[PDB]
């Protein structure tokens, strides 16, 4: 009936010292609104809040952030000067107000921000499909395909399998989050695996087309690219196998 | 046998700003706290000696809980303006009284929570502390919300729990004040109203608590014909004043007798006109 | 002590 | 609906000429709460007048006490002036210590 | 003095089984509401329940039950018939009136619940997967293994994903899966 809390953007990558505004709107006529970050080991820390149109108040971790509640509808979060420290997941939140003190917080879905020393470490994924092991088929009667997206930064990727042109979901495992190729580095590039398992017979049929698909969220058009290699913009990279009776 | 009662009052002043909320609290006939939205202070404040002694945690809690209430009340003014479809020109008035009652044994006797709008019953909680009574259709809506939110379960938990725990603490803390009886000091006055009739007034002063019974008797017999009673009024020092009058035939002043019953009188008192 | 403020308004 | 104020005017302690006392004016049984209550010395307002906090009776009607320091004299008249939307013009009740 | 404490960082239970998620609050305020939220892999944060200060102890709601004990300041969450779906991060929280009277929140740091399938016929083994596009690139797949057995590494810069539950709904069959690739031995891995 109601959208709830909407947050833009969903993914973003600055250079240190660049600025940006996360926008949050709520369609439920709520009086209070909130801006949280969420980090490993810290859970949910409030950055700023607002009990009403015009007014805003410092939370638990204001330093580095400004906010405006110009209209009841929306609550703006501004990073004037991006630090790597502010790499995080930002979550907007609203609450009805004193008409309903027992009201719980309503949260949006979250903006995933990565702030980096240099945008020359931003890299798109390299995608590879790996065919099922002819040994798997004659021990189990099944065929696990594997996808592998590697070499990417930030860790902003959505992966999907596409059998004869349509998204599928049955038989699909994808890692909860990308792993670091070099976990000792604060600017490591990431890798993500996914598996699609189908009956042996379906993999053995060469009328069947498998595509692994990765949506990568990198640079907008407005970033400069003094470099030479392709500007790492938001893009899709895919690998595909046909079925095989070999 | 004693009581605690809070009295919240919230008025809209459309244009002049946000509503004026005013809360006061009583133990028997003695005020002990207040909050005023327009005051510099912005705190629940002491108004008897025996509460001053509560610590900063008490005052903070009481301050925030009561601000939270003023805020609900503020919204409620607009929700009820909407129920009655009244214009946002007019000053309207939510008033809430609640509190509890303990017997001399110190145990729960009754609880109360009653709200009104523009000076008339809006919604009350019944003695069952489990059900509400709407006075009109606006209240019948409130009543569905409060039936679903289980509001009654909230009041009941308060009135049978924290209301009596704390009433009892206040009576121990304030025992030299809250459990004093001050007896009425009584005279009689005479005002010829005519060559045939005269007004005997019977006075009672400095008494606490405010509960008192003044009756007249003629030739030793109940008399209410031609009798006035004023509304019991405050002295300003935490004691009460009230008189009773009868119009009598001139010459016949000596047959009427004022009778005075109060808690701190072992025997009822008796006055007669003395000229 | 005052009651807690109600979880819902009127 | 709106209720018009009852007014009583008296001293805390029985009056004694040249002796300290408090002049009280009790307004009760009125609605709404918005009222204006002045204490008069020979028809002249008094400056440092205080009131009790706003409360009400069983029947929803508000009461206030208005009080000040004073010292009664044979000479000086005292009285209370009340005003309220129920009134065409201000009601004055004269103080009568001999009541 | 508002804390919420969850104390369990991480808890794991096989499916069709009861799990209780402990939560302890600390306040001196008397007009509090306690909450639980769920955060699945997706990230979003879903309201589950509110217990208010005046509330009764038990609160059932489908497979979800909660147990409020004011004397000991605990508000523990039970799940009957745990289904892998329930796998998630679960957040206990509490609201009290703040300075201006507005209710405001304190969150625990979260419990991470892993509900892992019931593998009624383990056949653990590994397989070499050749790249579709003839790189000699190869990845190793450890699959069809026990839900109790667990993944680690042996020859660092080599990578190993975590375990990953996969459902062919058609066949009514769950499988565990972890993948390994070096840059450079399909077996001699996962040891």
């Amino acid at each position: 009936m109601n959208a709830g809390v909407t947050q833009t953007p969903k993914f973003r990558v600055l250079k240190t010292g660049q600025s940006m505004t996360l926008l949050c709107a709520q369609d439920m006529n709520h009086e209070y609104m909130y801006w949280y970050r969420q980090d490993p080991g810290m859970g949910l820390r409030l950055i700023h809040y607002s009990v009403g149109e015009g007014t805003t108040a410092k939370g638990e971790v204001p330093d580095g952030y400004n906010v405006s509640r110009l209209k009841k509808q929306n609550f703006l979060l501004g990073l004037e000067s991006a630090a790597p420290s502010q790499t995080s997941v930002y979550f907007c939140a609203s609450k009805v107000g004193p008409g309903q003190h027992n009201s719980p917080l309503h949260f949006g879905n979250g903006t995933r921000l990565t702030v980096t020393e240099d945008l020359n470490k931003v890299f798109p994924p390299e995608v590879a499909v790996f065919e099922p092991s002819e040994a798997e088929i004659s021990h189990t009667q099944k065929a696990t395909l594997v996808c592998l997206a590697t070499g990417f930064y930030p860790d902003h990727v959505e992966l999907s399998w596409w059998v004869n042109g349509k998204e599928v979901h049955s038989g699909v495992c994808t890692d909860p989050q990308p792993l670091k190729e070099q976990p000792a580095l604060n600017d490591s590039r990431y890798a993500l695996s996914s598996r699609l398992r189908v009956s042996a017979t379906f993999w053995q049929d060469p009328r069947n087309h498998f595509r692994c698909q990765v949506q990568f969220y990198g640079l907008s058009e407005n970033d400069e690219w003094t470099q030479d290699r392709a500007k790492p913009v938001t893009q899709i990279v895919s690998a595909e196998a046909w079925g095989r009776a070999d | 046998s004693h009581s605690m009662r809070y009295f919240y009052t919230s008025v809209s002043r459309p244009g002049r700003g946000e509503p004026r909320f005013i809360a006061v609290g009583y133990v028997d006939d003695t005020q002990f706290v207040r909050f005023d939205s327009d005051a510099a202070s912005q705190r629940m404040e002491p108004r008897a000696p025996w509460i001053e002694q509560e610590g900063p945690e008490y005052w903070d809690q009481e301050t925030r809980n009561v601000k939270a209430q003023s805020q609900t009340d503020r919204v409620d003014l607009g929700t009820l303006r909407g129920y009655y479809n009244q214009s946002e020109d007019g000053s309207h008035t939510i008033q809430i009284m609640y509190g509890c009652d303990v017997g001399p044994d110190g145990r729960f006797l009754r609880g109360y929570r009653q709200d009104a709008y523009d000076g008339k019953d809006y919604i009350a909680l019944n003695e069952d502390l489990r059900s509400w009574t709407a006075a009109d259709m606006a209240a019948q809506i409130t009543k569905r919300k409060w039936e679903a939110a289980h509001a009654a379960e909230q009041q009941r938990a308060y009135l049978e729990g924290r209301c009596v725990e704390w009433l009892r603490r206040y009576l121990e803390n304030g025992k030299e004040t809250l459990q004093r009886t001050d007896p009425p000091k009584t005279h009689m006055t005479h005002h010829p109203i005519s060559d045939h009739e005269a007004t005997l007034r019977c006075w009672a002063l400095g008494f606490y608590p405010a509960e008192i019974t003044l009756t007249w008797q003629r030739d030793g017999e109940d008399q209410t014909q031609d009798t006035e009673l004023v509304e019991t009024r405050p002295a300003g020092d935490g004691t009460f004043q009230k008189w009773a009058a009868v119009v009598v035939p001139s010459g016949e002043e000596q047959r009427y007798t004022c009778h005075v019953q109060h808690e701190g009188l072992p025997k009822p008192l008796t006055l007669r006109w003395e000229p | 002590v005052v009651v807690g403020a109600g979880g819902v308004g009127k | 609906i709106q209720r018009t104020p009852k007014i009583q005017v008296y001293s805390r302690h029985p009056a004694e000429n040249g002796k300290s006392n408090f002049l009280n004016c009790y307004v009760s049984g009125f609605h709404p709460s918005d009222i204006e209550v002045d204490l008069l010395k020979n028809g002249e307002r008094i400056e440092k007048v205080e009131h009790s906090d706003l409360s009400f009776s069983k029947d929803w009607s508000f009461y206030l006490l208005y009080y000040t320091e004073f010292t009664p004299t044979e000479k000086d008249e005292y009285a209370c002036r009340v005003n309220h939307v129920t009134l065409s013009q201000p009601k004055i009740v004269k103080w009568d210590r001999d009541m | 003095a508002q804390k919420v404490t969850q104390a369990q960082t991480e808890i794991s239970v096989v499916e069709k089984e009861d799990v209780t998620l402990d939560c302890v609050y600390e306040t001196r305020d008397t007009a509090y509401y306690l909450f639980w939220y769920k955060q699945p892999p997706s990230g979003e944060l879903v309201f589950l329940i509110r217990q208010p200060w005046w509330g009764e102890q038990n609160e059932i709601s489908g497979r979800y039950s909660w147990n409020f004990q004011k004397s000991t300041s605990s508000f523990n969450f039970t799940i009957t018939a745990s289904q892998v779906v329930d796998s998630a991060v679960y957040f206990c929280a509490m609201s009290v009136p703040s300075g201006d009277g507005s209710y405001q929140f304190t969150f625990g740091k979260g419990t991470k619940l892993s509900v892992i399938p019931n593998i009624q016929n383990p056949d653990p083994a590994v397989y070499q997967l050749r790249d579709s596009k003839s790189s000699d690139k190869s990845v190793c797949l450890f699959t069809d293994f026990d839900s109790q057995t667990n993944v680690s590494q042996s020859k660092d810069s080599v990578y190993i994903t975590d375990k990953c539950v996969l459902d062919m709904r058609s066949m009514d069959f769950k499988s565990n899966s972890a993948v390994a690739w070096s840059n450079k031995a399909c077996a001699n891995a996962f040891n």
